[PDB]
């Protein structure tokens, strides 16, 4: 069973770095890559980035070039993974619900979802 | 009717499935054991095939074989082994001469091909 | 009337999914003589004329083969070999002290680790040391009354088993040949600008194909061949984000690379035959490792790769070039083997756009012993030192580029170094073929009419 | 790149009707039922396939460029904005009345 | 020309290389996935010269069948698909008549040899 | 005699031994090695068998191939090959002509088959 | 019926030995129930085909 | 019949042991060197680990 846990709201204030995370579990992680989007308030959605979880590799778009660091961490044997997004360089036009979802397919095609974690600055 | 399919039938009325039997006769440790079979399917195969071959039967189902049957071998009529017999019932019935004919039979291919052929070639 | 006639041995095949042998020319190379057949002396190439076939790089199987032949290889080259579970132990490491020059930079690098451990007799013990690089030290228990009494462990020994790889393995990337089982046949398409996924119109038939030499890398491509005519970009959709481009040479960029220290080797046994090796003490200074790419060959690479890139997108778009994104350190750097040694090369200096006068740029590079090579999976192996510097050269012949995301209201892409998938750079060669079953019976009909 | 359309902005319905919601895109597209909730629910993908468990209410086709979200019998639980994505890129949706 | 030689061209010229196709049939752990290929070859052989031996061709590359043509396979001159076609181009062209053919090579095979030919040996 | 039997007698005696020797041809590491072997076996006798079907002498032991014999190969009466050779002897005698005609073999079934007798069912 | 709560201990490099911690709630024996009418039918009539 | 056993076994790392405890059923226990002086020092080990 395909699942994706996410941390809960967090509030802080510009410039201080925040963290949220994505633990996935029940399926093999390695073979799929998992993305990042951030939906601002009456907004639609905009794409945050892509991680690799065997390489480790992020991809981000200009927008989050140097503020937004992507990592993942392996738990024993493989059979969960967790996933975090590092947001540095905070500002007040960030406050929006940040989620994760696997990449099923060549088309993007995302079937689960998490949560949404939602950060407010 | 299938593999086998008359299996019970007369010896006549059984030989026009000949081919449904003869397409049945081909197709870690666990893939060794499979292998295994595998090539004692191919020999079982191919000794089948290389002995048709000398009696000089090759790629053929049906063949006359030019040799005289021996009132000894067995002395029924042609409608009591074709109409009132199985083929198991024959294949008991001559067991103990199986190997018996099969010598006369490379004699025959001995006689003719070379003997009785390549005198006329000439 | 007409009639049935059947044809054995009609020139017709189907797309199909086999196992390929090994072949290569003629101490035991992992790979290569210890389980291959000698290859096809004076191999023909049978060109069809007039014949079209659709090649896809991507899904071909011969990649999948090929990584899980290489994997299985490797991992029984290390199964005999000496394993290290002895050495998991507590180890105190402190600054080694040198005579002659060392930088401030190499004092927090080269680690003098003090261990007791098994000898060759069941009931002794040693106290030994050796020099170890600061990415393979794991620290625990840091001791803030003496800083000297910290607790160090090999990196993963707790995780999984390391072993030594046996000094008799020569992991020079030796071609190895792929050659077709009868009943099939390999067809390669000889169309000089083929993009690698297509209908290819020239092609011919090799019964065995030519040697791909299986060379391990990231970032860049090394080794293999140059593209006979120009400067191809394969990558599958090449608008979708998560798929690699991966840049063909015509011309290669000569890459010097060395450790220039001695490392004078110490043997020390552990049991009854199992030895290991490990650096004993350096003669004369210490400096980085570094690789040495000259200047004006790469500026020229960048320049003809930025004009093909600019060519397969839209006209209004700048391409230029951005260090790597991060993540594992086997992606973040460039990843060599020079006889057993591992380099680990900041490639920031290439990659930032940044016209750099200088005539040679060059790259430091970091060196680790314990390498688990593929995305994780396999034995952690341990790398023993040779005594005496290092140096090596390759041939750069190619690329692996991903594309930094996208966006609207831009006017230029980014591009940055990628890879970390072998199969990829595996792909970069046996693109040029595919593999085809054979299918020899047909019918058509004709005046043929039996005497029957 | 890849450009995009999205139409109508907003739409109103009764329930039973059939409607339709239509996006072009020169590319490959998929569409999510997002919900003032935990989060989107995939609905199609490809060309014209439906996801496991999505009620045998919402189809589509594609002619040129234009994908149209045939949804037949509208329920009251299909009060959602519907998003149409090609790869990174996510064209806010229809609001949908009922 | 080697194997496959003339791939492209006409079914006509293609003809003349048949056993040069035909004699490319036959030739720790990968010893095995070796053994399991020789394997795979030898059955797929022995499968085609049995197919060829059922309707009346071993032996023999070239054989006339006796089944008449019928219009619903194809409707083609002999010029157009001797001289205007590929093999490929007719193998794609019948690819689902394969089998019923075959059906039909199997029944002329029965009815000779045995009901048309036992009947005249006695 | 058995298997080679008469191996020292004259080419023509030893002709009719010819399935003597045909019948000898065919029949957990240790296993493996023994599979191995198996597989060979198999595959001499297949492409043994190949090959005479390309001449066009399957399921025969003696063969008419239609072709004269050159001059520049042997020039010996037919009694001296025949009572006052071996075949061993023979075998060394024509060794570096084997090949030169094996091909001329497979053209003159190439002439057969096809080009000459394809036109005559027309 | 026990919940017989589960702890995991490491033994070696990636060699784990899992056994019960403890157990929450009250301790019962296991058990097995088969159905008394059909068992008493069941052996009516396996003695009749014996006998 | 549930046995609150403890026991000095290996860690994940050669130098190291840990002192640890598992519930176990008494017909895997077998009983050795039973103490009359003190019935809690009694030795025991998993059924069949010494053949
Ligand atoms: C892309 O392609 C390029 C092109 O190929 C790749 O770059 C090339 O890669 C190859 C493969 O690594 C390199 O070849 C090696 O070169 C070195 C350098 O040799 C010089 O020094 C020799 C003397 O050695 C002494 O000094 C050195 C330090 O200077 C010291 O390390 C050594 O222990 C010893 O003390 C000279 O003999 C040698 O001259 C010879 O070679 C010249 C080549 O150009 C030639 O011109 C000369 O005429 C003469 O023939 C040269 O001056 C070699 O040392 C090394 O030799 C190893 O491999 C050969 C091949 O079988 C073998 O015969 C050797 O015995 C040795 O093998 C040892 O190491 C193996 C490690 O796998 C091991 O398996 C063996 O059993 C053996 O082990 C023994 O020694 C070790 C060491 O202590 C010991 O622990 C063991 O117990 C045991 O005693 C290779 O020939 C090329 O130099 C390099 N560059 C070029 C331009 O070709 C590039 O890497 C590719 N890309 C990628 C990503 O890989
Ligand atoms: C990167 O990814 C993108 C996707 O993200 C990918 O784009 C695809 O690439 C393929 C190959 O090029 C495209 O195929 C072409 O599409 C052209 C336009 O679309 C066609 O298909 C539409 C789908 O309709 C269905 O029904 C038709 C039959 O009716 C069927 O063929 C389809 O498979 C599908 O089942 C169709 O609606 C559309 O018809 C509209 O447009 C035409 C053109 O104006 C118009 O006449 C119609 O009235 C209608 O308005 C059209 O049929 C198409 O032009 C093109 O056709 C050429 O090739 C075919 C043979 O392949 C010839 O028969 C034809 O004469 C032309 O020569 C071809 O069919 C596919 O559409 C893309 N998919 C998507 C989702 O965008 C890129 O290729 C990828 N790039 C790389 C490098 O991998
Ligand atoms: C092998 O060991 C490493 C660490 O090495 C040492 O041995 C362990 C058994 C512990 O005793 C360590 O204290 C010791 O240094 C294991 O990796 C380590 O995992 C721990 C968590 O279990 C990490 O600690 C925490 O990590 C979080 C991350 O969010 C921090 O927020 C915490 O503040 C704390 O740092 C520790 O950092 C990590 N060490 C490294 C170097 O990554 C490893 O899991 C173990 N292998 C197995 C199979 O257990
Ligand atoms: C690494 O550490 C070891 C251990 O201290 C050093 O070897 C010791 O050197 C001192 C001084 O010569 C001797 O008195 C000790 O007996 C040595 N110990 C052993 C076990 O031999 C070694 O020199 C250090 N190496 C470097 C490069 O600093
Ligand atoms: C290896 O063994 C030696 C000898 O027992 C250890 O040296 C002792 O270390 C302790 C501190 O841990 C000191 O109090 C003792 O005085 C030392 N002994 C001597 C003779 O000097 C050493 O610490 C051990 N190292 C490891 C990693 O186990
Ligand atoms: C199609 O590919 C073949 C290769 O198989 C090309 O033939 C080669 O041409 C070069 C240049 O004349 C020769 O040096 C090679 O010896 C040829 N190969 C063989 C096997 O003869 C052929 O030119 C290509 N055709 C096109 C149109 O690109
Ligand atoms: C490699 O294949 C491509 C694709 O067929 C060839 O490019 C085509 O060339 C013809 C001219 O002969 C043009 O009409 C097509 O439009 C081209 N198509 C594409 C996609 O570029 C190319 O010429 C081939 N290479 C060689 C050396 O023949
Ligand atoms: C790599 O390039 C550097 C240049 O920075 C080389 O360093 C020079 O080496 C020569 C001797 O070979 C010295 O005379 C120069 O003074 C050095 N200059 C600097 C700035 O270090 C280095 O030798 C090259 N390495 C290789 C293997 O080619
Ligand atoms: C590779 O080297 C570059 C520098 O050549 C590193 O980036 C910068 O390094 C300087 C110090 O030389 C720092 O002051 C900068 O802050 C670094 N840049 C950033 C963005 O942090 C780069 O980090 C090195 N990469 C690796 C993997 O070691
Ligand atoms: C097995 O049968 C026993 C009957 O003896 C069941 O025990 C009863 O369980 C119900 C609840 O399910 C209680 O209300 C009764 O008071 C219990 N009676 C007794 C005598 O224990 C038991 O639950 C059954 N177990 C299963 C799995 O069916
Ligand atoms: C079995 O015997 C009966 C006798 O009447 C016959 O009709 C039937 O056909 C026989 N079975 C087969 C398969 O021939
Ligand atoms: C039939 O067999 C017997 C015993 O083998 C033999 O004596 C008899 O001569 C044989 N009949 C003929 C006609 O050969
Ligand atoms: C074959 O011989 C055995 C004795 O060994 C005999 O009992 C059996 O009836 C014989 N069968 C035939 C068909 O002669
Ligand atoms: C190692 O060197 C550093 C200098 O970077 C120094 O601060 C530290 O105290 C040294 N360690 C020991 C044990 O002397
Ligand atoms: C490589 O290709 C480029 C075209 O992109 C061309 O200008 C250059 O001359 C080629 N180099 C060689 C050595 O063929
Ligand atoms: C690199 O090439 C560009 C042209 O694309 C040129 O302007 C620049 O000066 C070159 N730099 C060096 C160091 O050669
Ligand atoms: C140390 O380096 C010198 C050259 O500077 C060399 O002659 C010597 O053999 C080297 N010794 C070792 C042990 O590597
Ligand atoms: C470094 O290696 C080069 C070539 O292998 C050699 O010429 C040079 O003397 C070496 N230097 C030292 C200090 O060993
Ligand atoms: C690099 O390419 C050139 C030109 O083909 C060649 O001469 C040289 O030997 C190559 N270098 C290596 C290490 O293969
Ligand atoms: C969507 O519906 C409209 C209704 O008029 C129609 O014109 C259009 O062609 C349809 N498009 C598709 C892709 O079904
Ligand atoms: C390919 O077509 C041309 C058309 O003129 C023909 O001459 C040529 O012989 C064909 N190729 C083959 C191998 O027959
Ligand atoms: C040709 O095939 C069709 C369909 O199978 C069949 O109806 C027709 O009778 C066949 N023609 C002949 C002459 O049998
Ligand atoms: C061997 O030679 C002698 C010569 O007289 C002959 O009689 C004998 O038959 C020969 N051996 C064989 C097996 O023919
Ligand atoms: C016999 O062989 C020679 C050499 O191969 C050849 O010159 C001669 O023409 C051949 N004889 C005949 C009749 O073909």
């Amino acid at each position: 069973q395909v699942q994706l846990l996410q941390s809960g709201a967090a509030v802080t204030k510009p410039g201080a770095s925040v963290r949220v995370s994505c633990e996935a579990s029940g399926y093999n992680i390695r073979d799929y890559f998992i993305h990042w989007w951030r939906q601002a308030p009456g907004q639609g959605l905009q794409w945050v980035g892509w991680i690799n979880p065997k390489t480790g590799q992020p991809n981000n778009p200009r927008q989050f070039q140097g503020r937004v660091s992507l990592t993942r961490h392996a738990s024993w044997d493989f059979d969960t993974y967790s996933f975090y997004m590092d947001l540095k360089a905070l500002r007040s036009d960030d406050t929006a619900v940040y989620f994760c979802a696997r990449q099923r397919s060549d088309y993007w095609d995302f079937d689960v979802w998490g949560s949404g974690t939602q950060v407010t600055v | 009717l299938g593999f086998l399919g008359a299996a019970g039938s007369t010896m006549g009325a059984a030989s026009m499935t000949l081919t449904v039997q003869a397409r049945q006769l081909l197709s870690t440790v666990w893939g060794i054991k499979q292998l295994q079979t595998r090539v004692l399917a191919i020999e079982r195969y191919l000794k089948d095939q290389q002995l048709l071959g000398i009696w000089g039967c090759s790629g053929k189902l049906i063949c006359c074989t030019n040799v005289p049957w021996n009132s000894s071998w067995s002395n029924k009529s042609q409608t009591d082994i074709w109409n009132n017999m199985t083929w198991m019932e024959w294949d008991r019935e001559i067991s103990n001469y199986t190997d018996t004919i099969y010598r006369l039979l490379e004699d025959s291919q001995t006689q003719q091909e070379k003997n009785e052929k390549d005198l006329l070639a000439l | 009337n007409m009639w049935v006639t059947v044809y054995y041995g009609v020139p017709v095949w189907t797309d199909a999914k086999t196992t390929l042998f090994c072949a290569s020319d003629t101490v035991h190379n992992v790979w290569a003589t210890h389980a291959c057949v000698p290859t096809d002396p004076n191999p023909q190439e049978i060109v069809l004329e007039n014949v079209t076939e659709n090649f896809n790089m991507w899904k071909n199987d011969m990649v999948d083969q090929m990584h899980e032949d290489i994997i299985s290889l490797w991992d029984q080259s290390l199964k005999p070999c000496v394993k290290l579970t002895p050495l998991c132990v507590t180890l105190h490491c402190t600054n080694a002290t040198f005579k002659n020059n060392v930088t401030n930079d190499m004092n927090k690098e080269i680690r003098n680790c003090s261990f007791n451990t098994t000898t060759e007799i069941r009931d002794k013990k040693q106290q030994g040391y050796a020099l170890f690089y600061r990415p393979d030290i794991v620290l625990l228990k840091e001791n803030r009354n003496n800083s000297n009494n910290s607790e160090y462990i090999l990196i993963n020994c707790n995780a999984s088993t390391i072993t030594q790889a046996c000094p008799k393995v020569n992991f020079d990337p030796i071609p190895i040949h792929y050659c077709a089982p009868a009943g099939y046949a390999i067809l390669k398409c000889n169309n000089k600008t083929f993009s690698g996924k297509g209908p290819c119109n020239n092609v011919s038939t090799v019964q065995c194909t030519h040697g791909i030499k299986p060379v391990v890398s990231t970032q860049l491509l090394l080794n293999g061949s140059l593209a006979e005519k120009e400067i191809i970009i394969r990558s599958e959709n090449l608008t979708d984000n998560v798929k690699t481009i991966i840049v063909h040479l015509n011309k290669s960029v000569e890459i010097v690379c060395t450790r220039p220290n001695n490392n004078t080797r110490k043997s020390m046994r552990i049991g009854p035959g199992q030895t290991f090796y490990a650096t004993g003490d350096i003669i004369g200074d210490i400096r980085q490792a570094y690789c040495n790419i000259s200047g004006s060959k790469w500026n020229e690479t960048l320049k003809r790769v930025k004009e093909k890139l600019q060519e397969n997108y839209n006209n209004n778009k700048t391409i230029k070039f951005a260090p790597s994104s991060g993540g594992d350190l086997e992606i973040t750097t460039h990843s060599f083997n020079c006889r057993g040694e591992f380099f680990y090369c900041n490639t920031t200096r290439l990659f930032n756009n940044n016209a750099t006068e200088d005539e040679t740029i060059t790259l430091p590079c970091r060196i680790k012993q314990i390498i688990n090579m593929w995305q994780g999976v396999g034995r952690a192996m341990y790398a023993p030192p040779i005594a005496g510097n290092i140096t090596c050269k390759s041939n750069i012949t190619g690329l692996l580029l991903v594309r930094d995301g996208g966006e609207d209201n831009k006017t230029e892409e980014i591009f940055r170094p990628g890879g970390g998938n072998m199969k990829d750079n595996w792909r970069s060669e046996l693109y040029k073929y595919k593999v085809i079953e054979l299918k020899p019976l047909g019918i058509a009909p004709t005046g043929c009419k039996r005497r029957v | 790149d890849i450009q995009m359309t999205q139409s109508p902005s907003s739409l109103s319905a009764s329930v039973g009707d059939t409607v339709t919601i239509t996006c072009q895109a020169n590319g490959y597209l998929n569409w999510y039922q997002q919900r003032r909730g935990k989060a989107p629910k995939l609905l199609i993908y490809d060309g014209s396939k439906l996801e496991r468990g999505v009620p045998s209410r919402f189809s589509g086709r594609r002619w040129g460029q234009e994908y149209n979200l045939t949804i037949n019998n509208l329920q009251p639980e299909d009060i959602a904005t519907y998003f149409c994505q090609v790869y990174e890129f996510v064209v806010p949706g229809t609001r949908l009345d009922l």
